[PDB]
């Protein structure tokens, strides 16, 4: 056993000027309501802003991409649908591997928009981060923005666009198994 | 360090 995924958010990605295909992103509504409603609206825009035109502006091979930063861009901003920030829903889902999707912030509850998939077993995050989905399609995608070319601020030469984002409704919910659960 | 922050990135 382990949680059911009972939504899906697609992420359509192009690096430069080149369409280097979609994430899929499996989300556990019923584990953290609060925290996957913040990134479906998010993923849809149907606040009239949202992930679309943003970009993973910090990769580092080995750790994590990091995207989703809507308002100015530069990583440092970023806003959720209930205010600028809101409080860790829960920790119940860890980093448990390779593709777990967790919400970045600036300390204890201060979630907003940006978030990162994990490229190792960040088990340091543990309880710090709110994990609420997981990569299901698409991890040749992620490996491919994991793989470009970064300076100094580990930032990307070449930026690495959400060019569109929007839900796929999950009409059979399935369980994404985990040890011990 | 290895850390995901959104303003103040740290080591
Ligand atoms: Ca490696
Ligand atoms: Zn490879």
């Amino acid at each position: 056993r382990g949680p059911s995924v009972t939504a899906k958010v697609f992420f359509d990605v192009r690096i430069g000027d080149k369409d280097v295909g979609r994430i899929v992103i499996g989300l556990f509504g019923k584990v953290v309501p609060k925290t996957v409603e913040n990134f479906v609206a998010l993923a849809t825009g149907e606040k009239g802003y949202g992930y679309k035109g943003s970009k993973f502006h910090r990769v580092i091979k080995d750790f994590m991409i990091q995207g989703g930063d809507i308002t100015t861009g530069d990583g440092t901003g970023g806003v959720s649908i209930y205010g600028e920030t809101f409080p860790d829903e829960n920790f119940k889902l860890k980093h448990y591997g390779i593709g777990w999707v967790s919400m970045a912030n600036a300390g204890p509850d201060t979630n907003g928009s940006q978030f990162f998939i994990t490229l190792t077993k960040p088990t340091w995050l543990d309880g710090k981060h709110v994990v609420f989905g997981k990569v299901i399609d698409g991890m040749t995608v992620v490996h491919s923005i994991e793989l470009q070319a970064t300076d100094g601020h580990d930032r990307p030469l070449t930026n690495c666009s959400i060019i569109n984002s929007g839900k796929i409704d999950v009409k059979t919910p399935f369980v994404v198994e985990i040890a011990d659960w | 360090x290895l850390l995901v922050t959104a303003g103040l990135v740290l080591a």
